[PDB]
């Protein structure tokens, strides 16, 4: 008969490549269009939120979470698939690093540990890997700014500008269309708004659009003063009221 | 300028080279038409 | 087919097991309404009236998790009672380890991630019931979190469950645009029950009696369900307006 | 024949060879071609990358070449999910030898034990075998430089020059004709770039898609030193060899 | 009769009107005229009703051979009918 | 850095007479400031002449002067920047001989040897060279190479929207006005969003082509809805704008009296456009043909003196135009 | 017809819209000529099996006065060799001879389906039927005095090639 | 597609139909995005079906708005609840 839809849990794919990954990438393609732009002085990520019912509160859905103050993340796919992954991903960064080195996890170690959970889901039978794709953007002292595309197959690669979701193929050219590596962060946000606007024309406001940036530390989000050594959070989530300010200036 | 063009691909590069000559109202295919024919047929066969 | 019996991904990305989860929620044909007031939250569930051989007091679609917190479930009964036992266990354990009340935002998140744990188990069947959590938060105030059997929860201005949910959402959407607020007036919690039932009858198009409905009320630091005499008292006050 | 059981590795095939090993060779050919070269004064490692995307940053990421220790640098070809599991396990086991014996592990000792790790999944348990193609490069004081390969069957074979991935038989034939018994380090670099140029669809042989690592014994005080050149230095050796 | 076809209409004339009328110009170029053209897109827009109007200007016989036609359980008539056309 | 900002203000205050001599004095800065890179300064000073209205003599005198100084060492690679602005001034000069002679030799060096997006900027000016030349073979070819490269290279809003305008102009002589006017209305939405970047004269001319395109298609309701309705008008009124309504009303009744009535009154903005006057004689023969078909419908062999009274023109004018047909 | 308008009662809102697109163009074609819209060819009446399929079929021919033509889809697709084109061609010939006629069908879900590429695998009688129904209305000779009616459960069981404009312009749901 | 580019389709079919002077043809090219010529043809025909429903032979502005409300469904999906995630 046809294939049994194996992750290589108990069975290797006879076709030479796993067929359900493309069906898991179909669940990735099922997700909203989410993009990111890696520049020299900062990294910006943009994504759209599903409206669903008109009475659903838009502030409840957060498609950009906080792992470490210097590293942001954005995802496209099923809702509960991202929560179970990150709830376990946080405990990995705490025990394997923060309970040992007692600092904030860098960009190289944190992204690698997130992909290891997907590797265990593919290896351990009976547990289906989650079909969400995560775009992790962060800034550390060692490697600096970084933008990585985490695939459900367990592979990650750096990208200057990349997109996931239904517009993964379409917006990838659109990001390369208006943006180049020589551009800075300020001109990158305007490009991210123009590219994400082409995804849906219904509502471009901050209610259904969640925009976040990575950049210079903000002392207002540090929560304390008096210590010059400890750096402030490099990730600042843009309020929906502030998102409309960038729309009028777009 | 091309890569691995078989007998079927060479005929199209020559056919497309004559296509620009019709827009030029010329009975001859200019050398500039070949430069646009290579960058076209190679990208034309790659699509789909 | 074998592809329809598996919990894992389908060829088209549409899970057949999840489609039966939402399909089983409409098997009982129960229409419930959950709205948010100003200082209070009132949720009313449709109470099916069986013959005289069943106790209507024992029959309930709303379970009490804790004070100020309440849950209404529409779907398969055997998965409805077991889902309430899991929400109560996590509510008491969270008030011990962390020593703080468990909000419906987290209370809908625990059952949502727990449903994904059931999908990872081959012998265990996931919950096919809808979990609607309502309470009055100390900060955010009234909040509604409705957990789909697939583990989807998001805040709502007004929500319902049933085949008429599309008609209920449309009727309540235009009403919220006139006042430009998602909260019901008459801050007194006694009058909030009047409007919550009034907007439900106009949305459903059918008037119900005291035995046809079960009115839950979640107040500040208190939660209770109106009995047959209290629901009948509400219908008398609603009839005069 | 007609009924073929692909499920468990414990199920024997009618021919006697597991069909999951056959199809694992196809997955290796789908990736980039990696050619290891064992020389007298060191080991030259060269490979090409499968990703052609310009938006991807190739200079900051290494898909194939990895470093197990100071004396061993390996290049993995296969599934990325299975690579990070086996490489990290190899790094743990290699340091465990340094824990007990306070010494660096020889190549033959590490390669032989890593081969049985893949076989352990096929020998017992319903888990998956990891189709992987490594490149085993290192030096010890016993047999000297040892260049081994990793087949999906979980074995190892001695190779002086070997090519894996796409164009396996095409690149290996070019190496056997120009092979030198001495295998000079400078000649090994020219031999690698000459073979990779014919097996790569790109005629210019861009530097950003290449991974170049070199082991040399001619360092200071006669010590083995592994240095992976930056892509800017990869473009420099392309002009010296006459590729560009 | 339908606007917005300037992208397609410009491509139709060269691949239809020229080889059926002006094809003598291709002999001055030295190449054979194109023997066909491929269409890619959802049917109903510049596909069904458009090709019937093109046969009017060319004054040529319009024959409908589809992908779901000549489909039957009998064997041997499939290749026989295509050769007769 | 201030001189770039000060250079824009000199034309505003009337210092452009002093500014034309200040630009060639910037050669000494290129040996120090910004480590050569003559594109940041000299090209910006000429760019200020396009945004702010400037005389034609001051623009050509500087463009043909500052290039001949020692800056040519950096202008070997940057010659594409000054060559585009030089051919632009030749358009207002109405002499394409100096521009066309350069373009023919420069097209060989401009393909992926210097600047990729600079092609359409050259093909756009090249299309205007053959347009005034009345050559439709090279004009449609130069635009085709620019429209084909639109997917490869990229151009700003002003350049992309101009490619559609130049496309619709090519459909003026080839008729087929059913699909022709779409290029004119599509570009106007791009120029309207330019706000400060768009001037009054740039958007006023675009409306003259959109109104003229609808008149060729001969729709009375669509022409009146543009000028009368303030939503479709966007507050644009001039002599050439109101003249299109009088011509549209003249075609409704088909009378040559009101056709030439607005000719003499609006002749300032009506006869200033060569494309409008080219279509003016097209309607002059169109409205006359409608009047000529009125005398031909009954039986012929009538008096010529009665023919001029029915049409409403002079005897010599009727005999001259009728014999031409 | 046979069944009167009493049994189809309750659909009057959809019945008046059905008469304007069927009864009006068959009697006075000048209605849509002044408007500028082309008359719809196919009209799909779908609902529960046996509910509203028989009542709405015989009611259209009774109110208009045209003859009642019932051509069930179960009489076309077979495992027997042949029986594909000859039924639709002769059905088109019968409606061509007698103008006041209206064709009705039943059980369209059995002859439908989109497969994947609209090819044929064991579809030999299925695909030849779906393509022939499209060539009759959009061909050189259509039925101006005869409207094609199909009866099924859900429109999802019909070939998307027949769902495009020019073939089926109307979908009426039977509650 | 584009707002002003689709006018060659919407406007061409509008020329073959009877319209009112108050009918707004710009509302069809704003909200609609990327429609095939077949789907667009059903929009103008639906406006005529709303005119005969009101017993009018001239399409008004309200008929163009009622025709769009039926055509809001283009791709095949269940209501607005599609794209489960």
């Amino acid at each position: 008969m046809t294939d049994r839809y194996s992750f290589s849990l108990t069975t290797f794919s006879p076709s030479g490549k796993l067929g359900q990954i493309d069906y898991a990438l179909t669940a990735v393609k099922q997700g909203v269009t989410s993009l990111g732009i890696k520049a020299t002085n900062g990294v910006v990520i943009a994504t759209e939120k599903k409206s669903s019912s008109p009475l659903a509160m838009s502030e409840t859905l957060s498609k950009v979470s906080l792992l470490t103050p210097d590293i942001g993340a954005v995802y496209s796919g099923m809702g509960p698939d991202y929560r179970v992954l990150v709830d376990k991903s946080r405990k990995v960064a705490h025990t394997s690093y923060k309970r040992i080195y007692g600092e904030y996890p860098p960009t190289k170690l944190l992204v690698s540990e997130v992909a290891k959970i997907m590797q265990e889901a593919t290896q351990s039978g009976g547990v289906r890997p989650f079909g969400v794709s995560l775009l992790i953007a962060g800034h550390d002292e060692f490697n600096g700014f970084s933008l990585y595309q985490v695939d459900p197959s367990g592979s990650y690669f750096p990208w200057k500008a990349t997109a996931i979701g239904k517009g993964s193929v379409a917006a990838k050219t659109f990001l390369e269309k208006r943006w180049n590596d020589e551009l800075e962060l300020e001109d990158a946000i305007h490009i991210a708004l123009l590219t994400l606007k082409e995804s849906v024309e219904g509502e471009f406001n901050g209610d259904t659009i969640e925009l976040a940036i990575i950049g210079d530390e903000n002392p207002d989000l540090l929560g304390y003063t008096g210590i010059p050594t400890d750096k402030g959070p490099r990730f600042r989530k843009l309020t929906s009221q502030e998102i409309n300010d960038r729309l009028e200036a777009l | 300028k091309m890569n691995g063009c078989s007998g079927a691909d060479v005929k199209g590069v020559c056919t497309e080279a004559g296509m620009y000559a019709l827009r030029e109202r010329r009975i001859h295919v200019t050398q500039e038409d070949f430069e646009l024919a290579v960058g076209k047929v190679m990208n034309k066969n790659q699509e789909t | 087919g074998y592809d329809r019996h598996i919990t894992i991904f389908s060829p088209e990305g549409r899970l057949y097991q999840v489609e039966y989860a939402f399909k089983a929620t409409n098997q009982t044909n129960i229409n419930s309404l959950a709205v948010r007031g100003k200082d209070c939250t009132v949720v009313i569930s449709q109470k099916k009236v069986p013959d005289k051989l069943l106790d209507p007091t024992t029959v309930s679609y709303i379970f009490c998790i804790s004070r100020t917190i309440g849950m209404v479930v529409n779907g398969p009964i055997p998965d409805a009672r077991n889902a309430a036992l899991r929400a109560k266990a996590e509510a008491a354990e969270f008030r011990y380890k962390y020593g703080y009340d468990m909000p419906c935002d987290v209370l809908a998140k625990r059952m949502a991630n727990l449903s994904q744990i059931y999908t990872q188990r081959a012998y265990m069947r996931p919950l096919g019931v809808i979990l609607t959590f309502v309470s009055v938060d100390e900060e955010l105030g009234p909040s509604i979190y409705k957990t789909d059997p697939a583990g989807y929860y998001v805040g709502y201005k007004a929500t319902a469950t049933g085949p008429k949910q599309q008609e209920i959402t449309t009727n309540l959407e235009n009403h919220f645009k006139k006042s430009k607020i998602d909260h019901i007036n008459e801050e007194s919690w006694e009058k909030v029950v009047e409007f919550a039932i009034t907007h439900m009858i106009d949305a459903l198009g059918t008037e119900f009696s005291k035995n046809d409905l079960e009115v839950g009320v979640a107040t500040k630091d208190k939660f209770f369900t109106l009995s047959a005499e209290n629901i009948e008292e509400r219908l008398v006050a609603i009839a005069e307006q | 024949g007609s009924r073929r059981y692909d499920s468990r590795t414990t199920i024997f095939s009618p021919e006697g060879r597991l069909y999951q090993v056959e199809y694992a060779l196809e997955s290796i050919s789908h990736a980039g071609t990696a050619i290891g070269i064992m020389a007298s004064d060191g080991i030259v490692l060269a490979a090409e990358r499968k990703v052609t995307s310009t938006l991807l940053e190739q200079d900051t990421s290494t898909e194939k070449l990895y470093k197990l220790n100071d004396k061993i640098a390996v290049a993995v070809a296969g599934l990325t999910a299975d690579a990070e599991i086996l490489i990290n396990t190899a790094r743990i086991h290699a340091q465990n030898y340094l824990k007990t014996y306070n010494e660096d592990i020889p190549v033959e000792i590490l390669v032989r034990r890593l081969s049985d790790i893949k076989q352990g999944y096929t020998q017992h348990g319903g888990l998956r075998p990891f189709g992987v193609s490594f490149i085993y490069a290192g030096y010890d004081d016993r047999y000297g430089y040892q260049l081994y390969t990793s087949n999906p069957s979980g074995n190892y074979t001695g190779w002086k020059a070997i090519s894996v991935g796409a164009n396996t038989s095409a690149a290996q034939t070019l190496l056997q004709m120009d092979y030198k018994d001495d295998m000079k380090v400078d000649d090994a670099i020219e031999l690698a770039l000459k073979t990779l140029s014919k097996t790569t669809d790109s005629s210019a042989l861009t530097y950003d898609r290449l991974e170049f690592a070199t082991i040399r014994k001619g360092a200071n005080d006669g010590e083995v030193y592994q240095k992976i050149f930056k892509p800017q230095e990869i473009k420099d050796i392309l002009v010296k060899t006459g590729i560009t | 009769d339908v606007g917005g076809l300037d992208m397609q209409k410009q491509e139709i004339r060269e691949a239809v009107e020229l080889p059926l009328v002006q094809a003598d110009l291709y002999e001055q170029i030295g190449i054979d005229p194109p023997r066909g053209v491929l269409l890619y897109g959802p049917p109903g827009t510049g596909k069904t009703m458009l090709v019937k109007a093109v046969a009017n200007s060319t004054k040529a016989a319009f024959i409908r051979v589809n992908g779901s036609e000549f489909v039957h359980k009998y064997l041997g008539e499939g290749p026989r009918m295509v050769r007769d056309v | 850095t201030s001189i770039l900002e000060l250079g824009q203000l000199y034309v505003t205050m009337g210092a452009k007479d002093k500014l034309r001599e200040f630009i060639p004095h910037s050669t000494e800065y290129m040996m120090q400031f910004a480590k050569s890179k003559t594109v940041k300064v000299l090209k910006t000073l000429i760019e200020k002449f396009e945004q702010v209205p400037d005389s034609l003599d001051d623009q050509i005198f500087v463009c043909e002067k500052s290039i001949e100084f020692a800056k040519r060492e950096k202008r070997v690679f940057l010659k594409h920047s000054l060559s585009i602005k030089l051919a632009t001034l030749h358009y207002q000069k109405k002499q394409y001989k100096d521009s066309l002679a350069l373009i023919n030799d420069l097209l060989r060096e401009f393909k992926k040897l210097d600047d990729k997006p600079s092609l359409v900027d050259v093909h756009l000016l090249e299309s205007k060279v053959y347009h005034k030349l009345r050559n439709l073979a090279k004009s449609k070819a130069s635009l085709t190479a620019a429209r084909t490269a639109a997917n490869s290279i990229y151009c700003p809003t002003q350049t992309v929207a101009e490619l559609d305008l130049m496309s619709g102009i090519l459909h003026c002589e080839d008729k087929d006005y059913k699909t022709a006017f779409s290029y004119f209305f599509e570009s106007f939405e791009s120029y309207h969003n330019l706000t400060t970047h768009n001037s009054y004269e740039k958007a006023c001319q675009v409306l003259k082509y959109m109104l003229l395109s609808k008149i060729m298609l001969n729709l009375i309701d669509d022409v009146k809805n543009i000028l009368n309705a303030k939503y479709t008008k966007e507050t644009y009124q001039s002599r050439g704008i109101d003249a299109m309504k009088a011509v549209a009303e003249a075609y409704n009744n088909r009378s040559l009296l009101d056709f030439n009535t607005a000719l003499k009154q609006y002749e300032k903005e009506l006869m200033g456009d060569e494309l409008t006057r080219s279509h003016f004689n097209a309607l002059y023969d169109t409205l006359l043909e409608s009047n000529l078909c009125k005398i031909i419908e009954p039986f012929e062999c009538v008096e010529i003196s009665h023919i001029s009274k029915i049409i409403g023109l002079d005897t010599q004018q009727v005999e001259g135009k009728l014999s031409q047909m | 017809g046979e069944i009167t308008f009493d049994g189809i009662g309750g659909l009057t809102e959809q019945i008046r819209e059905l008469r304007e697109v069927i009864e009006l163009p068959l009697k006075n074609p000048e209605i849509f000529q002044r408007v500028g819209i082309k008359p719809p060819k196919g009209v799909l009446l779908y609902g529960p099996p046996g509910t509203g399929k028989t009542l709405l079929a015989k009611a259209v021919a009774a109110t208009i006065g045209a003859n009642f033509i019932f051509s069930p889809a179960s009489g076309i697709v077979d495992k027997y060799i042949g029986e594909s084109a000859r039924i639709i061609r002769e059905m088109f010939a019968y409606a061509k001879e007698h103008e006041p006629c209206i064709i009705f069908m039943d059980e369209v879900d059995a002859i439908g389906g989109r497969r994947f590429s609209e090819g044929t695998s064991a579809d030999r009688e299925i695909q030849r039927t779906l393509m022939e129904l499209l060539t009759q209305m959009d061909g050189f000779d259509n039925l101006g005095q005869t409207k094609i009616i199909m009866a099924t459960n859900r429109p999802d069981t019909l070939d998307p090639a027949l769902l495009r404009p020019g073939r089926l312009d109307r979908k009426v749901e039977i509650p | 597609r584009d707002r002003r580019e689709r006018r060659l389709i919407f406007g061409t079919i509008a020329s073959k139909m009877s319209l009112a002077p108050e009918a707004d043809l710009d509302s069809l090219i704003i909200r609609n995005d990327s429609l095939s010529g077949a789907v667009i043809a059903a929009i103008m025909q639906e406006a005529g079906l709303r005119a005969v429903r009101k017993n009018r032979y001239v399409i008004l502005q309200s008929d163009l708005e009622e025709a769009y409300a039926t055509q809001v469904k283009t791709d095949n999906t269940v209501d607005k609840f599609d794209f489960y995630k």
